[PDB]
């Protein structure tokens, strides 16, 4: 028994979480995922690798969770982790309406999970969940936001962000680009799909290879929208164009 | 008590290798395939079956789930046995609540879950069985599959077990989205012909569709006459 | 060969034998001797006491459990404390229940069970402790011994803990005289076993040694510092 | 549940896991206290400079009450729940004493709860030290440390994290009655002492006050790279 | 891959690299640590097992050496492999009977019985704490619509149905003698010849017990003696 | 690896042996029992110009007419000196009288060896405690010192010195103790001793004092006091 | 073996060493046997004294289980006391829930799934004891059983377990016990006990004798001191 | 009685392919009316409305609750909750409390969210469901509803019609109770839009 144990909630002597750094390490490995705020929304963009062969097409995304009315995340890492920690995601967000009868606002959200991932850590002796989130929401409180959160189960706030393969190429690219305080939806998207056509290394960057999703407010309602395939690939098309003017 | 820290856990480079080693065992179990033709599903599944001794009918592989799902499995037996029982019980549970019969991906959703637990929760294993999933609801056929992991896909037709890579590439030169389910039949058992070695009889494969009438297993005689024309 | 089979009490050897339970006997032969013994009418403890430093006093060694019972310990004084609150509470029980003093044999095969129970348990130990137990009842004196293994024996007379062999032999070669001894006779006869166990220099003094006796019109007593005097003057020996 | 032993003694009296922790508080970001005459300030470093994140989200001074707030170095996650706890704490006291809790108080419950971390099974310890700060109802300022350990002591200066060793240093010279006469070099005597190990220096560093019945104060970028220039102006003129 | 391990694979139940549980594997070893050999055949009329019965002591009480057991009146098993793990699971699969029948109003069917057995010997594969049992058990009885039935589990948590089967040392050996007979187009006279071919033996009656359900009589029967030799005398005048 | 609960081949608990380990590390504290009272002196430790002395805290009230000082990891004696308060306050409750020194120590005691990782009712005590005590009062019994380690071993002794240097400083106390000693004097024996056994120069800051007698409660000595008895050094 | 330190392991053999290992602590105790004959059973024990010190009938290895059932034991001795606690239970509650003395065979069987259960996991160890169950009633008739750290359980006409097990039973075997008397089988279990006891190695042992049949109305009772002195007599000059 | 405490009543009441729920507005203590916009009638969906009465803090409570679980229900499944899945999740709700029940009584009233068919059912208490082609009743006047559904109600009624006949069966049924009232709210549930509507009502 003592014999067996792994013994994942220890401290190594530099004072290291390793299952935290291994988990982090199969994050690297997943599908590329970015986020990006604007003025007039927020957006998750994400790599598919779900992507594709006899597949089927039968949910609306592969990796954009709808959270409750007002906010939505996406994943990288272990898939059926991320199924665990989307579904308790929805469960604190309804607690909270239930308990408050108002939305839960973001960050106490992000909060909450990044509490139950610490925990996995700290005590009992399961390895981590190997999942690393983006976060878009709208609330009153500081209206559009995106956040990230890693298996040690912390969080922060982001203006742009990417988490998943070549996220640290993903993150120059964005600190290069992105106008702080000046950003729109429709050069955001411009700009995620910058990232990614540099950032996946399967080639030639397709429609049926990403999943855009907007989190926009209309008539005082927040809207989540998953782009349609026609949309992303005018965006591609967009891009393509406009990578020469470059040129003469 | 048991053991209550993980047997599943991280490796230096970030694979959980007991998942990993789950897939190998289903990737030794015997070949299944399934087909979503456009007005249903066929599942199929190739019988291990030495032994003249075997009573054929006595345990099966394709099994209902509801009047409207059923599964198959490629790897472990008993490992499955679990999981078809696990499944019934979560199909049951919704009914009782909902009194509708439950949609084919909440079935999906909630079988993959408990194989998920398997893989972090104290002193077990993961299961070493990938689970294909038919069924029929919203007036439109479903095909899917779940693995060791906890992670699950919607197919169009796939296969798994022995020679899975090689029936993977003979679907995908040979299913189109327009097909019938008596074409699909017929495809489905010359995909396990591929990987075969035996000379088919109805004893030795079983095969399950599932329409807008229900979820059932093709009786042996029904299997015999598709065998003939392979 | 030995290793891989030392650390938990759960482990059998190769051999036939729980290393853990021996090693838990070791703590009892570090212990400071003590010696029990009996005649037809007295029960009677004698140990050596331990003191740290010049300046400590010596550790206890005898205690009180019931008017009929008492014990003195070699090993791990706190589970010494343990058992003897065990001893304490099962004696408390019986005159509780059934209004009268429970009988010594019975109160030792509670402590055989009770001292059994996690020698088969992952992740428990052997009580790292061995009693004297002096008592009392219908059936007359007795003295009994316990051990870590859980293990206990009904004895003429007894010695445990460090050098208790040489206490072992004195006894052997005297017990035919225990039966009929008077009082202070046997408790001479504890003592003098008792010091064999000592470096040829050091002897027995007032301070070191506590002795303890019950028997037919006497409860369960222990005497300590200026009252063991007139039990060693006394002085047979060279 | 999950009860294996996991903080126990070595051979020489050593906890390791307890110490172990204490190595993932000296990678933590460097943080600094010093109590002055009727002020008292904390200062951070860094967490990541990163131009993309919102500033707001990250801040490792954080309130436990009005009197009483609390910078850490070492594991964030698991400072925030630490935080959280003395919160909760800080709630039941006032709740059962009408009173807020001294600095003293929550430091010593603090502490216990780490202390108890390192005694009880299927839990390792936390890996931060703090940094606690405020005033008692007659108007004393307070800074006390809490570690790993449960261990804690009350200090005039402080600091812990990354370089802890050489900001100490500084400070048992620089700490005098003159440097803490005003709020201003109090106030300096913090970034000066953060400025002998940050990365760049300028910002960088994260700071905030506490002055008596005031509650807690952050500055603020604009008014922090006054105090930097002043500070590193001066650090030149002296070669 | 080919007999790889890593870790704890040969210890506990947790996969190889190849995807085994060697544990389990080594399981199906213990079945033959016995020495001995079950054979069972279903026709239209009957089923029937057989097992070897060695008596090489005789200061035993033959009478209690058996592997046959009763598991409700009309269900009959034998048992092959460690002794105390058999025991264990009659005793289960008793209860398991008892409660179907108490909850459900009618008789546990025989494949029922062996797949609730089969799925309890699953949890052992899948969980750490505890190892499988090393024992086989093959289960006859009548089936009102499908006729006599024989069902064997595994200690994998593997089952299945059979004309006819067989478990322990010569189990493979039976397999085929079985198969070979089985493929042509009396099983009391094939049972005690399969396992005495397979074990070159030409018993005396003394040294086989055989067990029977038939259509007319669902009773689980043991033969005695005399009834066995009449089959014994029966085949040898051929 | 082994488990918490495992005995040496030498019939010693591993765990409790390498508290007593820990104890070595500690700074020194010192008990003497006269017939006046008993006084209670520790060394402070002062690590950093920067560290309020006041802070340290090594010797603690458990009642009024008993007091306790710790070396060793002083954090661990928390949880005892809580215990001992308790248990102080509840036999008052109960019988309306002072616990005696010897059974706050007995009780406290029974603590000690109350670790484990498979009985283990909450997430309880993983490992013994790293902390020796020397509980100093007056009962009935007149004044009394007791000494208690990480074994659960507790014992009454007429002077002790426990921490880094109690082998020299139990020397010193075998010296100078006699039944007949002075609290006054005793006082003084404790404080030359300290002075020869610190690494930093005694004063009236980096030491703490108390004393118990039959006529006073608990008293921690003020710098003043500390100051007057440290001029004849 | 490899593959030894816990009963929740096989080894490649598909052996259990742990529980071999438990059997070994019976194997080197001092040895017990049981005969049952016409009316009745007998038990007897080599019990070595280990020192002068220890009384006469110190470390009992006969126990009374139910007034019924004798239990003789081998192996270590606070392992077979606490079976002979679960065996006295298990009467005890019987005797509760059905209203009659628990048959022989029932408590065999129910005290060897009891041993069996500590054969299968990490969190125990193995009983280091076999022990022999006796009785006697007019129904019944006479019964004796034995159970080893296995779990196992089988009637016997005849039984040893501990050091000289084989020696025993080969003596055991020259007897036709079937048409002895327990008067007669209390002679003959002195006298196996003196030929197995290795006189060398380990002087001085004590004879313990106890017996249940009609002579004693069914109920398990100690050999009476007249009787055993008798049996040691007759033993002591086969001997010789 | 518990479920006059509060007073109140909603009706539900089936047309051509359209559904109405209406209810009282009054929200009272014993005789006291404490407040007079009261909400008793809540949002499930689109089109698809659950209308309670009996004690007020149940009216909340499962009210609260069922949206916590139909809220879980639709981010989990693809999709807006069918009528008859409402019920049986409302059934299911209420069933827990079998031995200590909410006091509450709803009815349901909506359109298929897929095919706009309409659907009417109420729930007693406990959990029991009932389904019906006309009208269902709840609350503290339900004699007086009933009388007043069985007199005016048609098969087959347009949006109209509908909403005249779920209004007068409303006014005048409260209008024979002393605890229900100081106001009427009705919803009229189609295809393409909800139409709400106060109604001029006795204010004693
Ligand atoms: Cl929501
Ligand atoms: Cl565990
Ligand atoms: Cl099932
Ligand atoms: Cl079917
Ligand atoms: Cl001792
Ligand atoms: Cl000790
Ligand atoms: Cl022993
Ligand atoms: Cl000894
Ligand atoms: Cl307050
Ligand atoms: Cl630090
Ligand atoms: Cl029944
Ligand atoms: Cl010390
Ligand atoms: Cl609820
Ligand atoms: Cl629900
Ligand atoms: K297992
Ligand atoms: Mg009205
Ligand atoms: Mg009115």
């Amino acid at each position: 028994s003592r014999r067996y144990d792994s013994r994942t909630t220890i401290f190594s002597p530099e004072g290291r979480l390793y299952q935290v750094e291994y988990a982090m390490e199969a994050i690297g490995h997943a599908g590329t995922c970015l986020g990006i705020l604007a003025n007039d929304g927020v957006l998750l963009a994400a790599e598919r690798r779900n992507i594709h062969k006899l597949l089927d097409e039968v949910f609306f995304s592969e990796k954009i969770y709808k959270l409750n009315e007002d906010m939505a995340c996406s994943v990288a890492g272990i898939t059926s982790d991320a199924n665990v920690l989307t579904n308790e995601l929805r469960l604190i967000a309804q607690r909270y309406l239930l308990q408050y009868q108002e939305p839960i606002p973001c960050e106490q959200l992000v909060t909450a999970l990044c509490d139950i991932k610490q925990a996995y850590t700290q005590f009992g002796g399961k390895r981590p969940f190997g999942v690393s989130l983006l976060y878009i929401g709208w609330d009153k409180h500081y209206g559009f936001q995106l956040y990230q959160s890693d298996p040690s189960g912390n969080y922060g706030g982001w203006k742009a962000t990417c988490i998943g393969n070549n996220s640290a190429a993903a993150v120059s690219m964005l600190k290069q680009d992105y106008k702080e305080g000046e950003m729109t939806l429709k050069s955001a998207l411009a700009l995620a799909i910058k990232v990614l056509n540099k950032t996946m290394d399967v080639s030639k960057l397709s429609a049926e290879k990403v999943e855009i999703a907007t989190l926009t407010r209309e008539n005082g309602k927040t809207v989540i929208r998953v782009l349609k395939q026609k949309e992303v690939e005018q965006l591609i098309k967009k891009h393509e164009e406009e990578e020469a003017k470059a040129e003469r | 008590r048991g053991y209550s820290f993980s047997l599943t856990t991280f490796s230096p480079s970030g694979k959980l290798v007991q998942i990993e080693y789950a897939l190998a065992a289903v990737a030794g179990g015997a070949p299944s395939v399934g087909i979503k033709a456009a007005n249903g599903v066929v599942l199929a599944t190739e019988k291990k079956q030495k032994s003249i001794l075997y009573d054929e009918r006595s345990v099966h592989k394709v099994e209902p789930i509801t009047k409207h799902i059923g599964l198959v499995y490629s790897g472990m037996g008993p490992d499955y046995r679990v999981l078809v029982h696990r499944a019934r019980k979560l199909a049951q549970q919704y009914y009782l609540v909902y009194q509708e019969p439950i949609p084919t991906a909440q079935l999906v959703q909630r079988v993959a879950s408990v194989m998920q637990e398997y893989t972090q929760s104290g002193g077990v294993r993961p299961f070493g069985v990938s689970l294909l999933i038919c069924g029929w609801n919203e007036g439109r056929p479903y095909l899917f599959q779940s693995d060791p992991s906890g992670a699950y896909f919607a197919w169009k037709a796939t296969a798994m077990g022995k020679n899975y890579v090689n029936g993977k590439t003979f679907l995908e030169k040979r299913y189109n989205e327009d097909l019938e389910l008596e074409d699909a039949i017929h495809t489905a058992i010359l995909t396990l012909k591929e990987s075969f070695e035996g000379q088919m009889t109805e004893d030795n494969i079983e095969v399950g569709i599932c329409n807008e009438a229900g979820f059932r297993r093709l009786t042996p005689t029904e299997v015999k006459d598709y065998l003939a024309a392979i | 060969f030995r290793n891989q089979y030392d650390n938990d009490v759960t482990v059998w050897s190769p051999q036939g034998r729980i290393h853990q339970i021996e090693y838990a006997m070791e703590a009892v032969k570090q212990g400071s001797a003590t010696v029990g013994l009996k005649s037809k009418t007295h029960a009677v403890l004698v140990a050596l006491k331990r003191a740290q430093s010049e300046l400590a006093a010596h550790q206890k060694k005898i205690l009180h459990v019931d008017n009929h019972i008492g014990i003195s310990i070699a090993g791990l004084t706190a589970d010494a404390r343990l058992l003897c609150n065990f001893m304490r509470q099962e004696c408390l029980d019986s005159r509780f229940v059934f209004d009268r003093p429970l009988p010594v044999s019975r109160l030792v095969s509670l402590i055989g069970s009770k001292t059994q129970i996690p020698t088969q348990r992952y992740g428990r130990r052997p009580y790292g402790v061995g009693l004297l137990i002096a008592g009392y009842d219908d059936m007359g004196p007795h003295i009994f011994q316990t051990c870590p293994s859980a293990n206990y024996f009904d004895c003429r007379a007894m010695s445990i803990g460090a050098r208790s062999q040489s206490a072992r032999t004195y006894l052997e070669r005297h017990m035919s005289e225990f039966m009929e001894c008077n009082l202070n006779e046997l408790v001479k006869h504890g003592l003098r076993a008792l010091r064999e166990t000592l470096p040829a220099e050091q002897d027995l003094t007032t301070k070191n040694v506590s002795i303890g006796i019950v028997g037919k019109d006497l409860e369960f007593t222990i005497y300590d510092d200026d009252d063991v005097s007139p039990f060693l003057e006394g002085l047979e020996e060279r | 549940s999950y009860d294996r032993a996991i903080t126990v003694f070595s051979p020489d009296g050593h906890l390791f896991q307890v110490e172990y922790a204490q190595e993932a508080v000296k990678k933590g970001s460097t943080a600094v206290g010093v109590r002055g005459r009727d002020i008292v300030v904390l200062g951070v470093e860094k967490k990541s400079v990163a131009k993309l994140q919102d500033e707001r989200t990250v801040r490792k001074i954080c309130a436990l009450d009005d009197n009483v707030c609390m910078a850490f170095a070492g594991l964030t996650a698991d400072a925030r729940i630490v935080i959280n706890r003395a919160r909760v704490e800080c709630q039941s006291h006032r709740l059962t004493v009408e009173d807020p809790v001294t600095v003293e108080y929550i430091t010593r419950y603090i502490a216990s709860l780490k202390q108890r971390y390192t005694q009880s099974n299927g839990r390792r310890p936390f890996g931060i030290s703090a940094l606690i700060v405020g005033f008692d109802f007659d108007g004393t300022p307070r800074l006390y440390q809490t570690d790993p350990s449960g261990t804690y002591h009350a200090w005039k200066a402080n600091a812990i994290g990354r370089g802890a060793k050489s900001v100490r240093e500084f400070l048992e010279k620089n700490y005098t009655d003159e440097a803490i006469e005003t709020d201003d070099l109090t106030i300096k005597l913090v970034i000066k002492a953060l400025l002998e190990v940050v990365q760049s220096g300028g910002k960088n560093i994260e700071l905030a006050v506490m002055r008596r019945d005031q509650s807690l104060k952050i500055l603020n970028p604009e008014e922090i790279e006054k105090y930097v220039a002043e500070i590193e102006k001066e650090k030149e003129e002296n070669e | 891959s080919r007999g790889s391990s890593a870790g704890f694979d040969r210890h506990i139940t947790i996969f190889s690299p190849e995807g085994r549980l060697y544990q389990v594997e080594y399981a199906f070893k213990a079945i033959n640590q016995g020495g001995l050999t079950s054979v069972a055949v279903r026709g239209k009329d009957c089923a029937v097992i057989v097992t070897q019965k060695k008596v090489p002591d005789k200061l035993l009480d033959s009478s209690t050496v058996t592997h046959l057991f009763k598991i409700t009146e009309n269900i009959g098993c034998v048992m092959t492999g460690m002794t105390a793990d058999s025991r264990s699971q009659v005793q289960r699969a008793r209860y398991e009977a008892a409660n179907w029948k108490y909850k459900y109003g009618y008789e546990i069917p025989v494949d029922m019985l062996c797949k609730r057995i089969a799925d309890i010997s699953q949890v052992y594969t899948q969980n750490a704490e505890m190892r499988p049992l090393g024992c086989c058990m093959i289960l006859i009885g009548i089936d009102e619509e499908q006729g006599p039935q024989v069902y064997k589990c595994d200690p994998a948590g593997y089952y299945c149905g059979f004309k006819a089967t067989a478990a322990g040392v010569k189990q493979t050996e039976s397999t085929s003698f079985l198969e070979k007979k089985v493929k042509k187009k009396q099983t009391v006279e094939t049972a005690i010849t399969c396992l005495s071919t397979v074990l070159s033996i030409d018993f005396k009656p003394s040294e086989i017990e055989v067990g029977v359900v038939t259509v007319e009589n669902p009773k689980f029967r043991i033969l005695t003696e005399a009834e066995i030799d009449a089959h014994l005398v029966a085949l040898a005048e051929r | 690896d082994r488990g918490v609960n495992t005995f040496s081949p030498e019939g010693r608990l591993f765990q409790v042996e390498y508290a007593i380990e820990a104890i070595k590390l500690g700074s020194t504290a010192i008990g003497i029992q006269t017939s006046e009272g008993v006084c209670l002196a520790v060394e402070k430790r002062i690590t950093s110009p920067l560290m309020e002395p006041s802070s340290i805290e090594k010797i603690v009230e458990i009642d009024a007419h008993i007091g306790c000082a710790m070396s060793g990891l002083i954090a661990d004696a928390k949880t005892l000196i809580d215990k001992a308060r308790v248990e102080t306050q509840n036999h008052w409750f109960t019988y309306n009288e002072t616990m005696t020194v010897e059974s706050v120590t007995q009780a406290v005691s029974n603590l000690a060896l109350q670790f484990g990782e498979e009985d283990a009712d909450p997430g309880a005590m993983s490992r013994p405690f790293g902390v020796a005590l020397l509980f100093g009062g007056v009962d009935e019994k007149g004044p009394q010192l007791f000494h208690m380690d990480p074994s659960g071993t507790f014992v009454q002794c007429d002077a002790r010195a426990i921490g880094s240097a109690s082998e020299g400083a139990q020397s010193s106390l075998q010296e100078v103790y006699h039944k007949s000693m002075t609290l006054k004097e005793a006082i003084k024996s404790s404080l030359i001793i300290l002075k020869q056994v610190m690494e930093e120069k005694l004063n009236a800051t980096n030491i703490e004092l108390a004393t118990v007698q039959p006529g006073q409660n608990f008293h921690m000595f003020t710098k003043e006091e500390l100051e007057e008895v440290i001029k004849d050094i | 073996t490899g593959y030894d330190l816990s009963a929740s392991t096989f080894s490649p053999d598909g052996r259990v060493f742990q529980v071999e290992y438990a059997m070994k602590a019976v194997e080197n105790s001092s040895t017990a046997i049981g005969i049952r004959c016409k009316d009745g059973v007998v038990f007897g024990v080599e019990k070595l004294v280990l020192s002068k010190l220890y009384e006469e009938g110190s470390n009992k290895r006969l126990f009374n289980v139910d007034r019924h059932v004798g239990m003789a034991v081998a192996g270590l001795l606070a392992d077979a006391r606490s079976l002979a606690d679960i065996a006295r239970e298990e009467a005890s509650n019987f005797r509760s829930n059905f209203g009659y003395n628990i048959p022989l065979k029932h408590l065999a069987d129910r005290v060897a799934m009891y041993v069996h259960a500590y054969t299968l996991y990490s969190a125990v160890r193995p009983f280091g004891c076999s022990f022999m169950l006796g009785s006697y009633s007019v129904n019944d008739g006479a019964q004796l059983y034995m159970i080893d750290p296995s779990g196992v359980s089988y009637g016997y006409w005849g039984c040893a377990i501990g050091k000289a097990r084989q020696a025993a039973k080969t003596e055991i075997e020259k007897l036709q016990m079937k048409e002895m008397t327990c008067r007669d089988i209390v002679k003959e279990v002195a006298k196996i006990i003196y030929i197995v006891h290795d006189e060398v190695k380990d002087k001085a042992f004590e004879l313990e004798l106890s017996w249940v049949g009609e002579l004693t109305n069914g109920r398990h009772e100690i050999v009476p001191k007249d009787i055993r002195e008798e049996a040691e007599k007759y033993a002591k000059e086969s001997l010789k | 009685s518990i479920m006059s405490y509060n007073g109140g009543a909603v009706m539900a009441m089936k047309g051509k392919n359209c559904v109405a729920i209406a209810a009282d507005r009054r929200f009272g203590i014993q005789a006291q009316m404490v407040t007079t916009d009261f909400q008793k009638i809540f949002p499930m969906g689109d089109r698809l409305y659950i209308g309670l009465a009996g004690l007020a803090t149940d009216v909340q409570t499962v009210a609260q609750r069922l949206k916590f679980r139909l809220n879980l229900y639709e981010l989990k499944e693809g999709r807006q909750i069918k009528p008859y899945t409402l019920m049986s999740m409302v059934a299911n709700l209420l069933y827990e409390k079998r031995f200590g029940p909410y006091y509450t009584e709803p009815v349901i009233a909506g359109l298929d969210p897929k095919t706009f068919k309409p659907f009417i059912c109420s729930l007693d208490l406990i959990g029991c469901p009932m389904v019906t082609d006309d009208f269902v009743v709840s609350g503290t006047c339900a004699e007086q509803m009933y009388g007043m559904c069985e007199s005016l109600w048609e098969p087959n009624m347009d949006p109209d019609h509908l909403f005249e006949t779920i209004s007068q069966a409303m006014l005048n049924a409260v209008d024979r109770d002393a605890v229900s009232g100081m106001g009427v709210i009705v919803h009229i549930i189609e295809k393409d839009k909800i139409t709400t509507r106060t109604l001029k009502a006795r204010m004693d």
